RNA sequence: CGGAAGAUCAAGGGUUCCAGUCCAACGUUAAUCGGGGCUGGGUGAGUCGACCCCUAAGGCGAGGCCGAAAGGCGUAGUCGAUGGGAAAUUGGUUAAUAUUCCAAUACUUGUUUAUAGUGCGAUGGAGGGACGGAGAAGGUUAUGUCAGCCUGGCGUUGGUUGUCCAGGUGAAAGGAUGUAGGCUUACAGUUUAGGCAAAUCCGGACUGUAGGCUGAGAUCUGAUAGCAAGGAAGUGGCAAAUACCAUGCUUCCAGGAAAAGCUUCUAAGGCUAUAAACGAAUCGUACCCUAAACCGACACAGGUGAUCAGGUAGAGAAUACCAAGGCGCUUGAGAGAACUCUGCUGAAGGAACUAGGCAAAAUGGUACCGUAACUUCGGGAGAAGGUACGCUGUUGAUGGUGAUAGGUCUCCUUGAGCUUUCGACAGUCGCAGAUACCAGGCUGCUGCAACUGUUUAUUAAAAACACAGCACUCUGCAAACACGAAAGUGGACGUAUAGGGUGUGAUGCCUGCCCGGUGCUGGAAGGUUAAUU
């Protein structure tokens, strides 16, 4: 359905490595839904940026880490993230 | 020298877990008094 | 035959081995295979019910056919192998029909010889037949005891039953244990000594022969403390009381034979 | 340090990984530093692993069996890896990932469509998968070393434009090929007491006709890759694994998983080639891992499975010194008493020490010579005890590889260069040549136990236990015996040449008397004798 490519992509991501592989191979990092798979990241991606065609998707899960506040032992969310190649 | 604990998640978890407990009228009434007692670890 | 070792070493020096240059080297007739994996002689409740049972040679069970069902199709025998489920040599039987079977080779049975089962059958080595086509006194093993059930008695290594006579319905056999003992007429059995006569003339040599074969080492009850055995105790050597079991049944006479419904087919039994 | 204190994992941990920032606490001192605080970042796969398909031990187990209840067992099944089952390699790149990203060249397996031909179909049948110990001869490669080549250098001190010095330099998987090895008659026809039914498939019985499978490596291709001082080289000899051929071969007895994938056959009732397009999900991937990150309360001298395995010596994965790589072990500074620990040397003596040569000292390699009592003929034995050993030159013999020639992954002869292993002669230096590290002390009498083994985790390793061997006895198979309440099990898919119990304990010579006591076995004439009536 179309109401479950809407929330497949949760965010870019702003970093160095980000910037350079956008530079370099021109490939676009998202946060993804945690449940979310290849196939639904490339209807999502070519979906909501029209005029572009994915060419791969590379996904992996990074952990949250334990960061501890005041008294308390805590951790950030768990979450997914998906490196898509575009043809240029 | 070796020691006593020695640990392995496969054996841990099919000796001790939640699994192994309820699959037994006995490691459901170690469930039971877990609860009872409040333990937020209920299993390995 | 046998042949004893050069003393080479002190573990060879009284190794004393049963040899056969005629049993195939081969391996067995797949199809007749099963696996077979040792119990340390522990049954379902994983607690060890028969003592000094543990490790050995991995080994494949042989089908065998006790039961010798296919009546009057000739069988040739096709090689004659080692089992290390028993003490006796076993037969590949190779019928008319290209069906292959194992029996317990008798001592006289070589290969390329035809074996034959059911009532019209020659008294040679290797048939199979009732006990009433069996003339009395010839040499016969693999005895069954319930019709149809297959060879229970007589089946080791060397094992001969001596047919003494008939009384009826019932065979007269003179067992290697000396008891002399019916059996019903329509019980079959096999003409021959059983092979490997020299078994009981082997020298094992050394302990690890024994733990080749899945025998742990045994206690002696006097070398243990009165808590394990009745044996244990003592300030020195001592035994100090009837010998007995690690649970208290004696050992020197005690006779321990329960079975009352097969009473009345134990003729007599030999007094040496 | 360098058979790690280097590198790759698994297990376990869980962010300890990288950067910036801070130094209170933590770090056995200080700290600007950190595995500490804080804030950001970082783990990218059809091919690696898991998942998945398959099963082992062992679980659970429609019905079933047993059991006061709870439950115990078990059939069909269904789970369960530590095992079987598809497939990529080289290079580059980040501060931190890389067989994952990028480049190049590969491979595996699917779906859809289309074109032809066309009997397809299984949880079942048969094949196959598919397997032990040891040992040996080869052929190789990884790798090393020298050379060749390229790029630099002419040396703080005699000499060094040379036969000099240093550094660099060798592309894989794959595709062809089919070698050293290993195995091995092939086809056609007829027929059928078998493979639970069926079978064109296997098995069996008959009749004529006469190189193939597998396979390391080399070679060709891949291949105008990449790689430094700013635009270079890149191919020959020799040596050589414990890796590969090889799940081979040869031997032995203790006789050596299973099931699926896969190939075929049919039973009830789509498939095979050709491609073209399009796919191959999900989870793990950081980092430690002989450790400061795991197990030991600690940043603890302990423990922790597998993999990789450079040089010179060397038998070696010992040892010594080095390479790549990594470290200097998170208090230092002095002083240089006693005394303690760990070492080195020691006059003369040489066990006088002491419970006791405890400890120490000593011996130690290779080759050759030589070697006693006794013996079970194997041994003892490395008995004991001697001699030689460095380097230089000359010289004899010899194994391997094989350029160049003479008569197509070929054969035969000669054999350059390199390399191996044994000698002889002559000289030469030192106190000393197995020069360091490394590396048996030996012998005589006697007690014990045959021996290899096992044991009091943490004061006892022994003469104790075990042991092959011996005897007695039980046990006729629903065996005796053992677990269990029973069902169900082990014994054993064994069968008296077997299994259980007991004692003894290789072997040699052997093992006397006693049946009163207590057991065990047999017997029943008599006496006594329960419930019951």
């Amino acid at each position: 359905n179309n109401a479950r490519l809407y929330q497949v992509l949760r965010g870019p991501v702003f970093s160095e490595k980000s910037q350079m592989l956008g530079d370099s191979l021109g490939v676009q990092v998202f946060k993804i839904d945690s449940k979310a798979t290849k196939l639904e990241v490339k209807k999502a991606v070519e979906l909501m940026f029209e005029g572009v065609e994915v060419l791969k998707v590379n996904t992996l899960n990074v952990k949250g880490k334990t960061k501890r506040f005041g008294k308390n032992i805590g951790r950030r969310n768990d979450y997914k993230k998906a490196y898509v190649t575009l043809k240029a | 020298m070796k020691r006593t604990f020695q640990p392995s998640v496969i054996k841990r978890k099919r000796t001790h877990g939640f699994r192994a407990r309820m699959a037994t009228k006995k490691g459901r009434q170690v469930l039971a008094r877990r609860r009872a007692k409040g333990r937020h670890r209920l299993t390995v | 035959p046998i042949v004893k070792a050069k003393p080479t070493s002190p573990g060879r020096r009284f190794v004393e081995k049963v040899v056969h240059p005629h049993l195939y080297k081969g391996r067995p007739f797949a199809a007749l295979l099963e696996s077979k994996s040792k119990t340390g002689g522990r049954n379902n409740n994983g607690r060890i019910t028969t003592r000094h049972i543990g490790g050995g040679h991995k080994q494949h069970y042989r089908i065998i056919d006790f039961k010798r069902t296919k009546d009057n199709i000739p069988a040739t025998v096709e090689r004659i192998e080692y089992d290390p489920n028993r003490t006796a040599h076993i037969a590949l039987l190779k019928y008319a029909d290209g069906e292959r079977r194992y029996i317990i080779a008798a001592k006289k049975q070589a290969v390329g010889d035809t074996v034959m089962s059911g009532e019209a059958s020659p008294i040679r080595p290797g048939n199979c037949l009732p006990l009433k086509n069996i003339p009395l006194g010839t040499v016969i093993h693999n005895i069954e005891l319930k019709i149809g059930k297959g060879a229970q008695m007589a089946r080791a290594a060397g094992a001969s039953v001596q047919l003494l006579g008939r009384d009826g319905i019932y065979a007269i056999l003179r067992l290697r244990s000396g008891e002399t003992r019916r059996v019903h007429v329509n019980c079959r059995a096999v003409i021959g000594e059983v092979s490997n006569t020299e078994n009981n003339l082997k020298s094992l040599g050394k302990a690890g022969a024994s733990r080749w074969r899945g025998i742990r080492p045994s206690v002696r009850g006097v070398a243990m403390n009165p808590v394990d055995h009745p044996h244990g105790g003592g300030e020195g050597r001592n035994k100090g009381r009837h010998p007995t079991s690690p649970w208290g049944q004696k050992s020197k006479g005690l006779k321990t034979r329960h079975n009352k419904r097969t009473d009345s087919m134990i003729i007599r039994r030999a007094k040496k």
